[PDB]
RNA sequence: UCGAUGUCGGCUCGUCGCAUCCUGGGGCUGAAGAAGGUCCCAAGGGUUGGGCUGUUCGCCCAUUAAAGCGGCACGCGAGCU
RNA sequence: CGAAUGCCGGCAUGAGUAACGAUAAAGAGGGUGAGAAUCCCUCUCGCCGUAAGCCCAAGGGUUCCUACGCAAUGGUCGUCAGCGUAGGGUUAGGCGGGACCUAAGGUGAAGCCGAAAGGCGUAGCCGAAGGGCAGCCGGUUAAUAUUCCGGCCCUUCCCGCAGGUGCGAUGGGGGGACGCUCUAGGCUAGGGGGACCGGAGCCAUGGACGAGCCCGGCCAGAAGCGCAGGGUGGGAGGUAGGCAAAUCCGCCUCCCAACAAGCUCUGCGUGGUGGGGAAGCCCGCAACCCCCCGAAGCCAGGGAGCCAAGAAAAGCCUCUAAGCACAACCUGCGGGAACCCGUACCGCAAACCGACACAGGUGGGCGGGUGCAAGAGCACUCAGGCGCGCGGGAGAACCCUCGCCAAGGAACUCUGCAAGUUGGCCCCGUAACUUCGGGAGAAGGGGUGCUCCCUGGGGUGAUGAGCCCCGGGGAGCCGCAGUGAACAGGCUCUGGCGACUGUUUACCAAAAACACAGCUCUCUGCGAACUCGUAAGAGGAGGUAUAGGGAGCGACGCUUGCCCGGUGCCGGAAGGUCAAGGGGAGGGGUGCAAGCCCCGAACCGAAGCCCCGGUGAACGGCGGCCGUAACUAUAACGGUCCUAAGGUAGCGAAAUUCCUUGUCGGGUAAGUUCCGACCUGCACGAAAAGCGUAACGACCGGAGCGCUGUCUCGGCGAGGGACCCGGUGAAAUUGAACUGGCCGUGAAGAUGCGGCCUACCCGUGGCAGGACGAAAAGACCCCGUGGAGCUUUACUGCAGC
RNA sequence: CGAGCUAGCCCUGGCCAGGGUGAAGCUGGGGUGAGACCCAGUGGAGGCCCGAACCGGUGGGGGAUGCAAACCCCUCGGAUG
RNA sequence: GUGGUUCGUGGAGCCAUGGGGGAAUCUGGGCGGACCACCGCCUAAGGCUAAGUACUCCGGGUGACCGAUAGCGCACCAGUA
RNA sequence: AAUGUAG
RNA sequence: CGCGGGGUGGAGCAGCCUGGUAGCUCGUCGGGCUCAUAACCCGAAGGUCGUCGGUUCAAAUCCGGCCCCCGCAACCA
RNA sequence: AGCCUACGGGCAGGCGCCGAGGGUAGGGCCCGUGACUGGGGCGAAGUCGUAACAAGGUAGCUGUACCGGAAGGUGCGGCUGGA
RNA sequence: GUGAAAUGCGCAGAUACCGGGAGGAACGCCGAUGGCGAAGGCAGCCACCUGGUCCACCCGUGACGCUGAGGCGCGAAAGCGUG
């Protein structure tokens, strides 16, 4: 729904927040499963290799289910929606019959109440898991494995899907949120639905802060630095890159494909 | 104002100690170095 | 003069030169009077307050007997700015 | 050895000079001693008092106490000392750390990688200011104390006893366990009053024997009681799970119980007991109660809201495993046992970092009272602590810091720089413009003290009496003046830039720079792209296209034209060229030969490049010359040449205009600045954005008003210096000096040559014309086949691909 | 050999006197067919406002063999992020 | 494809070897500076071996070596302050 | 496959 | 001043590096088409190659000298 | 404190409230005028086109949108006052 | 493809034909000088929610009516904001 604020300070005109409607009535998160703390660090052995992170907001991390076959033939109730910081999405703890718990990101329609299950047998009705030959084609489907038996690779980010195209042999061909066109196994298992929490994408951060409180640290512009310290830097007062747009480590970056040549992931990729 | 030099003995002995160099080859040879020289110190010494 | 001679202008402080802007003499005048013009002698003393520009200088306002032009390391930063 | 701004050393000069380190401030009387402004004592005077007071961390490491000392150290003095000599002094099961826990991180069995050195890494181990955990109040020393002593109170081991129970982990589960903001009701700390209680004393100087004045009216404390809180359902059956081992957790199913009681756990009070206990005379009398205010602390894991969604592990409970039930736990109770390390002193500073007894820096806690609306602010002041380790005089110039000033009021100046004005709270009252929140403290105004009268609410009690807390209305008094001292905004109009709060050149730049929410392009399908790394590995991300990398513009509004010829990037199973390699027509060298050895043409041979096409919020680009209207002017219009295509909207003498002070208008007595316009835009222009924009600004420009020592133009005054005296006593610089003026001369700017003039010897307080005065082997400039940073379609390489 | 200065990040702690403004949500009334909405009252939001501590370093003066190898004074910016 | 040798691709052997292909046991096999043919040298793909050689912490002997700003940094309680 | 001075 | 480019029928441009031929579009003239004027059709005209020299057998062309027009440069101080 | 008095009072005088107006400051409406700027009207025989009236030589008009020397063009839909 | 052309696409294998798949828009015939709606306007098929209207029966209320400044709602296409 997306709250917006009345201006009684400017930044806080822009600013707009999510709706909660969404997960209500259960924030603490399950002491149980849900937690390990959660490392910050935003690089590996020393140096810092993703420039621009690190600050914003402590943060639990909650232990999700992205390999539903473990769970095939019991079925579970949903048992509360709840906000999750370590993605967009959010996600649902379910009680198992089986009386075991688990998180499952949350997929759009789902319903406190419900009762949910993974296997060949299922129903086809939402947050239910099957293998994508025991889907039908031209369902929308979300959490999607990649290879058999590898965990939930596809279609996570709030507001994702991807839709069933056609079968071919122990392969089953997929239409990506990117729009690319995939064959992926018939063993591995999708979670019926699209994900939801979609509006997501309309928060308006509405200021730096925030935009800190997400631990993103101020992006410093290329030409903005000096030639030694990337491509574009340099120029006497103000300038045009001066041919053609640089990362700082010197490689094209309007335009230039990244993708390896040779790589065996293709022949079944198609966009 | 704040100066270079803040004594810190935890610091001083994880950092300059005879534990700390024997670690490292690099530190072995400093104090091959200093007994070969005669120092009457190997190390920084610090206590309380 | 580069093992250093601070390098515009302003202020403060002056002092000198005369090729004199006032003031004192004077001869010519296309000098009736008054007021000019021009040259000659003469710095003793004087030679304003503002607007604009960092300005020098200049233009402008209001005055003035007059609102001179130069030199002193484009006088003067171990005096200031 | 005479020169190297030489090297080490010693000793000069400046020089008895500058200085003696905060302008919180001193004075006198006594002691002491060879000697006293500087040490001890007393009394007066001043300064601090969210301290300059008290207590803790770190750091320091004997600086602590006492007795001797005074050579040196102490910016003077020294009898004093943090100095020298000596001797003393630090006491813990409960404080803090260790024989407990884990965090980041470190280490690291296995495991992986690396030429060697070494790099990774699972479990585990290390790692704390974080968790866990048993002590309070007094008294003692010259110097330690929650450590010694006294009183009261606790914890852990080991052993015995009694009574309880299926006891039993390195295993399973629960718990431990968590954010920010706002807050309830109870307490306590802490504070104010008391006419009440306890006290030596006191009535001065005109008055007061007074409900006078002064001093003080506590603290710790088991069990048990209260009073506030905090935690918690209790069953009985199933049971796919908790890597089935569970009577426990989890999950269904159903009697009861319920915004409770109970069970349980904290705080506060009371409590047997123990202790403290002022002002006062030569060192000495034993109350302890009533009201008020009241925490940011306690009950605490309390409550409400919100997004950015907020450690771990042991201790602790509980469940079962092998085992073992003559064990073993649990609960009492008794008796035993209870290590190591620290404990002085300084601690916003003369004992720590700053070479110094350096005006600098240093984390945590306590931080009383009265008044000003509040407060940790401001003025005075308690406790407590200090007058800052050179003084004494003078009463110049001049400098600093301060006060005042006739008349005028920015005329000062690059500039109102600086200084003034304004200033608190209450009440009236506030424009354009606006994104509508705001612009607002807009502006502008009035009031403010004290006495007496009458009155309304609130808290505490109890509904009443006081004690606080907010008010309302009236009469009246005194000054030049009532936020009477101190803290304490000057306002307005209009441009440029940047939306905004923010960030930066530590130590000359805080900005129009960077950042930024937001816009676009682009890569990335997951063993992601990308980064670090030789690798293993790790970041990305325990994420997965609404997500991650790169790039540019930088809220918002309204917009973002044309040129793919060149360069990049993307797409083009054809063609052209193309390396190793394949293939061997033909050729050669040797052998008597079998042979053995060389070359070596067809032709088959990737990527790359050529070739074809796409591509602008990709690098980039966006013309010239003529002629033409029924006055003249100009050119809607026409011709032509070139280009890949010739600048749209919108702006425009601008942070961009050279000519330029363009020209018109405004503003002023006068405007190279400013504001509004007009364009021939030397040389704006659309995402290195175009044009606007409310609000914001220690940003840069231009006007007013207020007010002023900025100025006409300066005067007087205060203090700290400067000067004189006594104590201590530097510095750069220095070839040597017996060191005048002018005119000349000279390497062309002379104390030192020439001529002439002038001049008795030597100081002190002043000035800055000269000594091409000092400092730094010139930053500028050029030179060197000197260096180094950066660039690229310079060269040649490498990493990478 | 150095991150006991400085820059960033990670782990765990601590700090921000007191004033002002008064978003949303509630409640109530009004409104309508229902609504939207408007009104009080409550409430307590913000890279909100004034301003100590704390952080800083704008302008001016002073210092310049300094108290100081960046200090002192007046003034000024932030002060729940 | 490289290294070593005087050998820097040279007419470039020999010695060593990261990659590919890959024998034989005396008619066996390497070499004598591309390569062939004579003639000759030697027996690879396992290992050990004194002495003659280097150096001076240390003991001793000498000096057309020093004599305390020399000689070691250190004659001295110095790798100290 | 344009346009045709005033009254 | 310092570099570099241009000057050709009435307008705008070829020809000039490679001496011997002045070409193109528009415009002008004369004749058609129309009631008439454009548009369209037919056929012509017109250049001293800014200018004075030099070379050559021969100069728009190659070589200088003056005359015009347009473009850049004027930096460290 | 005055002057009168038939001592009660009277008069003068003094204080207050309001008050013409003057002052300071901030607003609102109107009139006049301004470098420059935008179209509008008119003006016997000006330049460029030919949009409309005849199927006006692309039926035309229309609300909107974009573009263009100018009439105007083109897209979307609508009208007949066209077929 | 046109008036005839040309741009353009195609031997790098187009057009023409066949099979397999993706995606979006609009619903031929029925369809008419037809119907529904206050207007704008509404068209493949299915189901659900829902408005207005017409006929018949003469049962009920008993003038409860008409219009409507202002208000309030709807309002083709184009155009704007976010996705």
């Amino acid at each position: 729904a997306v709250k917006k604020f009345k201006p009684y300070t400017p930044s806080r005109r822009f600013m707009t927040v999510a709706d909660f409607s969404e997960i209500t009535k259960t924030e603490p998160e399950k002491s149980l499963v849900k937690p390990l703390k959660k490392t910050g660090g935003r690089n590996n052995q020393g140096r810092i290799t993703v420039r621009f992170r690190g600050g914003g907001h402590k943060r639990l991390y909650r232990i999700i289910d992205f390999k539903r076959w473990d769970k095939v033939g019991i079925p579970a109730k949903v048992a509360a929606i709840e906000y999750d910081p370590n993605r967009s999405a959010r996600i649902a703890l379910l009680h198992y019959v089986d009386g075991e718990k688990r998180y499952i990101i949350a997929p759009d329609g789902l319903q406190v109440g419900q009762q949910v299950v993974a296997g060949p047998d299922a129903p086809i009705q939402v947050g239910n898991a099957l293998p994508l030959r025991f889907i039908p084609v031209g369902t929308v489907v979300h959490a999607v494995e990649l290879e058999p038996k590898k965990g939930a690779k596809l279609a996570r980010a709030a507001g994702t899907s991807a839709q069933i195209q056609g079968r071919e042999g122990d392969y089953v061909i997929l239409r990506l949120p990117s729009g690319e066109l995939r064959k992926v196994h018939g063993e591995c298992y999708a979670t019926v639905g699209a994900v939801g929490n979609a509006d997501h994408k309309n928060i308006v951060l509405g200021k730096a802060g925030r935009s800190r409180w997400l631990g993103r640290r101020p992006h410093v512009r290329g030409a903005a630095m000096n030639p030694v310290d990337h491509p574009h830097g340099g120029g006497e007062g103000r300038a045009p890159r001066g041919r053609p747009p640089a990362s700082p480590w010197g490689w094209q970056t309007k335009g230039l494909k990244t993708r390896k040549r040779r790589k065996p992931s293709s022949r079944f990729i198609i966009a | 104002m704040k100066r270079t030099w803040q004594p810190n003995r935890r610091k001083r002995a994880k950092t300059h100690g005879f534990r700390a160099r024997m670690r490292t080859p690099g530190g072995r040879k400093v104090l091959k170095r200093r007994r070969q020289k005669g120092r009457w110190r190997l190390t920084p010494a610090v206590r309380k």
